[PDB]
């Protein structure tokens, strides 16, 4: 299908959602070699979601809310052998998306669906199987304020609406310390995709990925909760 | 002295209008 | 998009259109 | 009743916004304490000498220009009720310099804090933007020395309480408040003078 | 009352050509320059603490007109004149065709005269409109 | 600019299209003229 | 620091203005200790004008 | 008659006694058309007198100009105006003819007739003549059907027009093969005017433009010789009300909803109208700031892909809700834009982010600077930029002046529409005056409970 | 959603059919001086 | 949400005490217009 | 649930339109 | 946060901090930018100061200017808030 959305235009694609999808490789034979001396690069990583379950005190399925925005594509990555085992590092590209999802109840789960720093050991045929640990920054970044004006790397430092609570010693906003302390919370959700298709003439790889992850805590505000990504991956083997 | 020239053509357009109406109101 | 739609609007307007043509007449 | 007269004593019907415009109590304390350095007593000394009903008439919680229309109840509904007076707090830095909070007016719902010097001039502050800031008190360094009250010859050298009291400081004098007999939501609330005049002008 | 150049060059500039320089600036800076912050790129802008600190200089009116002749980075490590209007480069941008020597020192003029008379607005954003 | 033998025309140019409000204006002169308005 | 102005009392002051400063309670807005007002304490004064 | 006596109208009013005098009402007509004509050339010469050789076109207030350039008079490759003499020379013939019209209407209006139907029978007419003014609108039909195959014959044959999309950016261009296509021009018609679609504002190549050109010069002709040789059906003309109010109503109608449409053509489109003359659009603009500061911190060295916005949203780059890679910040309600200078950078999903990284290039960078920092915001007394901004670059946008001044005339133009229409109506039936007072419709009906 | 966008363009092209054809049964003539 | 509580109170009492006036006026009224009405 | 209340207020309102306007006294000529 | 220890070090203060600070903060030094402040923050972050020195890529102009500049630099911890913004902090004026 990349020969394919190769030779589709803009025009053709533009609002009809392909733009989010991931290519697929129609050949599950042959192999991919990988000479253990010569260093490699992974690049047009693209993963696609499809499923996106949020665990409830099991994982439950939820309603997507931000539309076509979720899939991460173009992601560029070193492929280097290191003392005979294989190393994916995943450098460049659009490796994250914000997506919101709706659980039961009415309750948006927002969260960063992240492969950033991801590091993933290899166990390339269609038996190969990428697994593997990834960094997951907060949702909002340090300029990010609140309703109230309020945030990491700027806005104001108290609950500025309420200045006869902020006006006694001691106890103080201590209480709205919750909500006045910004925290950037560094998270890990953690990955596993597994290939099923291979395509040595154009050096390309598909297949299944599964990815866990943790999410959006609104700056140290509320406790995250588990979301689960089910889907399908593409990449392509270019050599260093 | 661009400004004069400018302001004579304007006093002889704007004059121009009247001046008709002036001329028939007589006849 | 679909075929569907068409054949409804075209159904009901000329439906309303043949009211108006007997009208007419 | 909103100017002030001898009918309206402040005692019955609470202080009224030009003293807190004029700093009318703020001037008296410090003639008082200034007038004990002179008697050859020292500074925590003198500010002892103070009572609690002055340093409280130094307050903005008790200035009628500070309240709501619908913030329904007495005063204490908002800052809670008064426990103690906590002291005179002296900011200064590095060098030496007096640093007094800008305090601040009835005209502000909020009032970014602002510790200026003897001649009016930026010494710190607490920014809004923290990167390229030049005042903050982290990177400034300033102590806070309470003089007088609960908190007395007590001394502040880290930033985190020194930006506490500095908050407060904006307030005016700094005060103890129960807040949770009459459960208050922390927002000021406005005096009988002010109910009265509002009443009586309307009426009028 | 400015710099002429870095060997401490200073003549006097009468308004004649204060009026000159400011209506060339207006013309032909005074977007970005729509004030001399600098909105295609806020971080180099026409403040007399930036244009001090740069290399070189534009602290004088050689170094500008230099400036505006062959224009480079912040750190004079590289040309910028396919990206910034130059006499170097007015073929790629017209606006630059019509200016003389005399213009660009009294654009400079301006620029340097701006600090002097408006203090911290000059190149100050609009914290100081 | 204007071509350079028509540059000499130029002042009377910056006059030309402000001539049609001055009709409208000149109609209610007319009317003034008559007796109506 | 708890003074009637800080509790929200509004015919208090009118009370305590013109003569009307203890209670039947025992006790008075000038912090003084009173053990009989008379009459004119101001429960006297709110009973009498129900009356 | 030109008196309230006489007429039954007032000197305001005034104009309404040309109604049924068919001689004088083709003197107003023919001298309002000298009016125009008139300001055409007059502007035109005053933009040509006032034109400075190495400044863009929408730097110097210009909209006559924008459009003889369009249509590729005096235009060098980019856009630029080196041959200003053409302009010179349409300027200077509608004046002439403005003299010619001018003429011709103070003699119809004043010296000739009144009436045309007495001498004259060819160029008399009742208003309740239903085939004489079908066979007028059959005449003028065929003369816009004529005129826009001028256009089109300007655009095939004559030099040709400037095209902002030329293989090597804008230039003149001969158009060789045109659009005939009906399923892509009616496509244009049948089309939403909603985001993304833009019904027939979304014209972006000029084989569409000269071929739908064609189509309408076809249907205005075929149309015309329709109507001049044909009668109304029975339908229409119990459907309609037949008098001149009426048929002013009615092109007042048209020309409220033409106004609108101009407006937003003004607005939106940068095909028939050029960004290197008209200037660029608000969306165009947004566009190239995102742009602009993209490259400036992908120089920085920022991984622009990567980069994480405070919202949690590319700061750069994100996706539109149909999946498209676009321009991150508010910029993302302009992701329907359509640039000569950034389609180079354009692929199948969006954005091309290798084409992002390594092809981007100085006139590209140029472009975005300049239409950034030329965004359509400025003041009523031109001095440009947003609101809150000070005093130094007089500047307000073509875009804006045009788009404003035709709502402005299109709204008014609807309310005369609604007036006329309605006054249409009860003088039809006969109770424009008022209330009958022996005919109170209301006294003869049942009340209401 | 589909059958939510049939019954929508149903109700729509119904009241506008009756608009246009209804405005067309000679409106001039329903007034009181008929 | 924290509210005033008294807030309950101060509307349905507002609302409820004109209305019910209303009412008792409307009606009477009304009566002595039949009554009226009735003997003319 | 202070929205019970502004609930009931808003229906109150609508109620009291509807029925000025279905059930008013119907205005006599003279 | 509400308290930064290193706040002073982010530009408006006499030195700076290498693994924190934004690019900006480095026209305070003549010749570091754009591009040693580029190299400088695309090789962060630093255990030490010198450890900017250890960094491939960097010209001889660069090492030079950089080690002037070697006695005005420090290396604090680095905090995601600000280590993120270090080329777009949302500040321009
Ligand atoms: C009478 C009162 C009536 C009140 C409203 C009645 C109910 C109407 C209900 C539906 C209304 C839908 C209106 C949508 C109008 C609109 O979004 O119009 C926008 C469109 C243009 O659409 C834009 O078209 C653009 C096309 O540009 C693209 O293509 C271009 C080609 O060069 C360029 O490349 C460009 O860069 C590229 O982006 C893009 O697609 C944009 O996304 C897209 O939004 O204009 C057009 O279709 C033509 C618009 C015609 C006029 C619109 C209505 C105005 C009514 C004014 C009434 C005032 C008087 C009232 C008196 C009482
Ligand atoms: C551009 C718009 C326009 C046009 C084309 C006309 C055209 C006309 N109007 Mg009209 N009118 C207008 C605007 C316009 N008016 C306005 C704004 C008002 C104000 C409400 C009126 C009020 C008005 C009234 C009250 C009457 C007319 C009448 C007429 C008609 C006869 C004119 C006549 O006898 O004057 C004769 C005029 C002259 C002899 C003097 C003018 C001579 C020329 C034009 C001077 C021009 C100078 C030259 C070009 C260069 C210098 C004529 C068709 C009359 C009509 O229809 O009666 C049958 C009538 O009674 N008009
Ligand atoms: C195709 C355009 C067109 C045409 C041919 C007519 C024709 C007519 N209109 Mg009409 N009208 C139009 C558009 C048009 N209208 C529009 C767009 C509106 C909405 C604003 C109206 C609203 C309107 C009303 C309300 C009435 C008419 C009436 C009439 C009749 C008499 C008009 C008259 O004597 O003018 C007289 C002209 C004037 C008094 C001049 C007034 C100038 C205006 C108020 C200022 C406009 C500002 C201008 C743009 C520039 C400002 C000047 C500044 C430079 C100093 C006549 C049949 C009358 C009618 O029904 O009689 C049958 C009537 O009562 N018109
Ligand atoms: C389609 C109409 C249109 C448009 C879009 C423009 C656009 C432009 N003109 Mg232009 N012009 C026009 C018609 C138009 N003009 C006409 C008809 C004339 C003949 C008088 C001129 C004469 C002219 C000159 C001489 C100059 C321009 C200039 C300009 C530029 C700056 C405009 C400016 O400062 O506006 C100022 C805007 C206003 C004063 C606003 C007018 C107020 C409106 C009409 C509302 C008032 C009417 C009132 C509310 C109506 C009452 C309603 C009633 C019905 C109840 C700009 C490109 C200048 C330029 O830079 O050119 C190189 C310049 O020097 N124009
Ligand atoms: C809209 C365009 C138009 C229309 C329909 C007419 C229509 C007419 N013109 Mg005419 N005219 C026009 C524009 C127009 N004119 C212009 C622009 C000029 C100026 C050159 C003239 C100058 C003109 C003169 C001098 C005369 C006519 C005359 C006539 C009438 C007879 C002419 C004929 O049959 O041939 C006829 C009603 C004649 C007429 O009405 O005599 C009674 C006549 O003598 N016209
Ligand atoms: C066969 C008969 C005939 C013809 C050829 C015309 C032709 C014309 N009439 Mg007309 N008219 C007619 C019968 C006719 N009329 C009748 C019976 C009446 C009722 C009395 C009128 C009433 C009438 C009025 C009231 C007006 C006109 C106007 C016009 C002109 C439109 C100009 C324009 O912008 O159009 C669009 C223009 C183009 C698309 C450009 C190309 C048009 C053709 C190809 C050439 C145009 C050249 C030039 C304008 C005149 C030459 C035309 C001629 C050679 C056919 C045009 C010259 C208007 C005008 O301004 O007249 C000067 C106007 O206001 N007519
Ligand atoms: C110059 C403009 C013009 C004008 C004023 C007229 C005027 C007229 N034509 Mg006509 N016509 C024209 C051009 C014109 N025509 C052209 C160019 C053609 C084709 C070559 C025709 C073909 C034509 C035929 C075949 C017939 C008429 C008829 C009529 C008469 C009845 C009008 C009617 O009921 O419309 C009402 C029209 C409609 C309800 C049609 C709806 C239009 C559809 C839905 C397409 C529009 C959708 C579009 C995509 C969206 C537009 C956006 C907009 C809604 C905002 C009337 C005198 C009739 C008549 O009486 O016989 C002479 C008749 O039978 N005309
Ligand atoms: C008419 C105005 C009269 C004002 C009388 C006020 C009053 O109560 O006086 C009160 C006085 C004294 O009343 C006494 O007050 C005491 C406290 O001061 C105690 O409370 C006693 O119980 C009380 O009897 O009574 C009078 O003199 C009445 C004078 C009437 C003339
Ligand atoms: C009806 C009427 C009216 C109106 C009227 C009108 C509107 C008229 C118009 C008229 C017109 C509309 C006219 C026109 C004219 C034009 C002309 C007369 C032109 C001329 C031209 C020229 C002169 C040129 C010259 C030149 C050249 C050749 C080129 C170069 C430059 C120069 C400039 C040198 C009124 C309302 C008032 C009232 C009365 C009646
Ligand atoms: C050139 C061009 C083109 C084309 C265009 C075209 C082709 C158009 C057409 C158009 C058309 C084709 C239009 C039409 C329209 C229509 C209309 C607008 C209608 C209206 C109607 C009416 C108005 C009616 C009314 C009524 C009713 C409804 C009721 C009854 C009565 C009556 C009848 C009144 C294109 C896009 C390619 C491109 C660009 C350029
Ligand atoms: C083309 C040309 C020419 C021609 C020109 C013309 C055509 C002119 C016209 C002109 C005109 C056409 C003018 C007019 C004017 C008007 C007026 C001046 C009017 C009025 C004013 C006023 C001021 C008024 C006032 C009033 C009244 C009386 C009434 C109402 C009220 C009031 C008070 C508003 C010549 C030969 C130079 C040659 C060159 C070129
Ligand atoms: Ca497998």
């Amino acid at each position: 299908t990349a020969q394919d959305v190769r030779q589709l235009s803009y025009e053709q694609v533009k609002g009809t959602g392909l733009a989010n999808r991931c290519p697929e490789v129609v050949s599950s034979k042959g192999k991919i070699s990988l000479d253990k001396t010569k260093k490699y690069k992974v690049v047009d990583l693209c993963l696609e979601p499809k499923q996106f379950l949020v665990e409830e005190e099991e994982f439950v399925d939820t309603k997507l809310m931000t539309r076509a925005t979720y899939t991460l594509a173009n992601i560029e990555g070193e492929l280097v052998n290191e003392n005979g085992t294989w190393k994916f590092i995943e450098k460049d590209g659009m490796d994250y998306a914000a997506t919101t999802v709706q659980i039961p109840g009415g309750e948006r789960v927002p969260f960063l669906f992240s492969i950033k720093k991801l590091v993933a050991s290899l166990n390339i045929s269609t038996s190969t199987e990428l697994g593997g640990e990834f960094k997951v920054p907060s949702y909002r970044t340090g300029m990010f304020l609140d309703p109230k004006g309020r945030g990491m790397a700027n806005g104001y430092d108290m609950a500025v609406a309420l200045p006869a609570l902020e006006a006694d010693g001691a106890v103080g906003q201590e209480v709205l310390r919750k909500e006045n302390d910004k925290v950037f919370q560094e998270t890990s959700g953690r990955i596993e995709l597994a290939v099923n298709k291979v395509d040595p003439t154009s050096n390309e790889i598909g297949g299944v990925f599964v990815s866990e992850q943790l999410s959006d805590t609104d700056m140290g505000a509320k406790e995250p909760k588990k979301l689960l990504l089910k889907g399908v991956f593409y990449a392509r083997i270019l050599p260093s | 002295w661009q400004v004069i020239v400018q302001l004579v053509f304007l006093a002889l357009i704007i004059t121009t209008g009247p001046v008709i109406i002036v001329y028939l109101s007589t006849r | 998009l679909l075929a569907a739609a068409l054949a409804l609007v075209a159904v009901v307007f000329a439906v309303v259109l043949a009211l108006f043509a007997a009208w007419a007449a | 009743m909103w100017y002030g007269a001898a009918s309206t004593p402040i005692e019955l019907f609470g202080p009224t916004r030009y003293q807190w415009d004029s700093g009318y109590f703020q001037q008296e304390i410090e003639k008082r304490v200034e007038e004990s350095l002179s008697n050859g007593l020292s500074l925590p000394e003198a500010w002892s000498n103070i009572p609690d009903k002055l340093a409280f008439y130094d307050y903005i919680g008790n200035n009628p220009a500070k309240g709501g229309l619908f913030r329904a109840g007495p005063m204490n509904k908002g800052d809670g009720i008064a426990e103690a007076w906590l002291g005179h707090p002296v900011f200064q830095d590095k060098e030496g310099h007096e640093l007094i909070v800008r305090r601040m007016p009835a005209f502000f719902e909020n009032f970014p804090i602002i510790l200026v010097d003897k001649d009016g001039i930026i010494r710190a502050d607490i920014p809004f933007r923290r990167a390229e800031s030049k005042y903050s008190i982290e990177q400034v360094g300033v102590t806070c020395s309470f003089y007088g009250g609960k908190l007395n010859n007590q001394s502040f050298k880290d930033a985190s309480t020194v930006k506490k009291y500095a908050r407060k400081a904006q307030f005016g004098e700094v005060f103890e408040f129960d807040r949770t007999i009459l459960d208050s939501d922390g927002v000021f609330r406005s005096s009988p003078r002010g109910w009265f005049t509002f009443g009586h002008a309307n009426f009028a | 009352e400015v710099a002429k150049d870095t060997n401490g060059g200073i003549l006097n500039i009468a308004p004649e050509q204060l009026k000159r320089g400011k209506r060339l600036f207006n013309s032909h800076c005074s977007s970005c320059h729509v004030g001399g912050i600098t909105k295609t790129n806020p971080n180099i802008g026409l403040d007399l603490e930036s244009l001090s600190l740069a290399t070189p200089p534009r602290n004088n009116l050689d170094a500008l007109v230099d400036y505006m002749k062959n224009p480079t980075t912040y750190d004079g490590s590289e040309s910028i004149a396919q990206i910034h209007p130059s006499i170097a480069s007015s073929d790629i941008f017209p606006k630059m065709r019509d200016l003389s020597e005399d213009d660009l020192y009294a654009i400079a003029a301006h620029i340097l005269t701006q600090p002097q008379i408006q203090a911290e607005k000059w190149g100050g954003g609009k914290i100081y409109y | 600019q204007l071509p350079e033998t028509y540059n000499i025309f130029a002042p009377i140019i910056d006059i030309m299209p402000v001539i049609p409000i001055l009709f409208l204006l000149l109609a209610f002169v007319w009317q003034a003229a008559v007796g109506f308005r | 620091l708890n003074p009637m102005w800080r509790q929200g009392m509004f015919v208090m002051p009118f009370m305590a203005r013109l003569g009307v400063t203890d209670s039947w309670g025992g006790w008075s807005i000038t912090g003084e200790s009173v053990s009989n007002p008379g009459l004119w304490s101001f429960e006297g004064v709110a009973l009498t004008h129900i009356v | 008659g030109r008196s309230i006596e006489s007429t039954g109208f007032a000197w305001w009013s005034g104009n309404a006694r040309l109604i049924n005098l068919s001689g004088k009402l083709l003197g107003a007509h023919v001298a309002h058309a000298g009016l125009i004509v008139f300001w055409t050339g007059a502007m035109t010469l005053f933009e040509t007198s006032h034109f400075i050789p190495e400044k863009p076109l929408y730097e110097q207030g210009m909209i006559l100009l924008p459009h003889l350039a369009t249509l590729g008079w005096g235009v060098a490759p980019g856009g630029e105006i080196v041959n200003t003499y053409p302009y010179f020379a349409t300027g200077v013939i509608h004046l002439v003819s403005s003299a010619v019209l001018g003429f011709g209407g103070i003699y119809h209006s004043i010296v000739g007739p009144d009436v045309l139907e007495d001498s004259f029978s060819f160029f008399g007419y009742d208003w309740r003549d239903k085939n004489k003014m079908t066979t007028i609108l059959g005449i003028h039909l065929i003369l816009l059907g004529i005129g826009a195959f001028l256009l089109v014959i300007k655009a095939l044959f004559i030099g040709g027009i400037y095209d902002t999309w030329a293989p090597g950016g804008g230039d003149i261009r001969f158009i060789t093969n045109p659009t005939l296509n009906p399923a892509i021009i009616f496509s244009y018609l049948l089309k939403s005017p909603f985001g993304g679609e833009g019904w027939i504002v979304g014209v972006n190549n000029m084989e569409d433009v000269i071929g739908g050109h064609i189509w309408i010069g076809v249907t205005c002709v075929i149309g015309g010789i329709w109507h001049i040789l044909t009668r109304p059906f029975s339908w229409a003309r119990r459907a309609f009300v037949w008098s001149g109010e009426a048929y002013l109503s009615y092109s007042l109608g048209a020309l409220a909803l033409m106004g609108q449409t101009a407006a937003e053509y003004a607005w939106y489109n940068n095909t028939v109208y050029p960004s290197e003359f008209y200037g660029p659009t608000a969306a165009e603009a947004s566009q190239a700031q995102a742009f602009t500061f993209l490259v400036r911190d992908q120089r920085l060295g920022a991984n622009i892909a990567s980069t994480q916005g405070p919202t949690g949203l590319g700061k750069y780059l994100m996706r539109s809700p149909t999946g498209e890679v676009i321009l991150g910040g508010e910029t993302m309600r302009f992701w329907d834009l359509r640039a000569p200078w950034l389609e180079p950078l354009r692929s199948s999903n969006g954005l091309d982010l290798n084409k992002i990284k390594n092809d981007i290039q100085p006139w590209q960078e140029r472009r975005a600077a300049e239409y950034m920092t030329h965004a359509p915001l400025g003041s009523l007394n031109s001095v440009g930029g947003v609101a809150t901004e000070i005093n130094s670059v007089n500047y307000v946008s073509p875009r804006s002046w045009l788009t404003t001044s035709h709502f402005f005339l299109g709204f008014f133009i609807f309310i005369g529409h609604l007036w006329h229409a309605g006054r249409a109506r009860a003088a039809a039936a006969g109770f424009e005056k008022g209330i009958n007072r022996e005919n109170e419709p209301v006294l003869s009906m049942r009340p209401l409970d | 959603m589909f059958t939510l966008k049939i019954f929508v363009y149903s109700c729509v092209a119904f009241f506008c059919s009756l608009f246009i054809f209804g405005f067309l049964s000679n409106d001039p003539s329903r007034n009181p001086n008929r | 949400m924290v509210v005033q509580e008294g807030g309950y109170l101060a509307v349905l009492l507002g609302v409820l005490f004109p209305v019910a006036f209303l009412i008792i006026l409307y009606i009477q009224s009304e009566a002595r217009n039949a009554g009226m009405r009735e003997a003319a | 649930m202070e929205a019970l209340v502004y609930v009931f207020l808003l229906i109150g309102t609508l109620v009291v339109i509807f029925f000025a306007i279905f059930f008013r006294d119907p205005p006599r000529i003279a | 946060r509400i308290d930064y220890e290193g706040i002073g070090y982010l530009g408006g203060g006499d030195k700076i901090d290498v693994n924190n600070a934004n690019v900006r903060a480095y026209r305070k030094f003549p010749g570091l930018y754009p591009t040693a402040a580029k190299k400088i923050v695309q090789g962060g972050p630093y255990g030490t100061p010198d450890d900017i020195l250890k960094n491939p890529e960097l010209s001889e102009r660069d090492k030079e200017v950089i080690k002037k500049y070697m006695d005005r630099f420090v290396a604090l911890p680095p905090t995601p808030e600000y280590f993120t913004d270090r080329v777009n902090n949302g500040i321009y004026k």
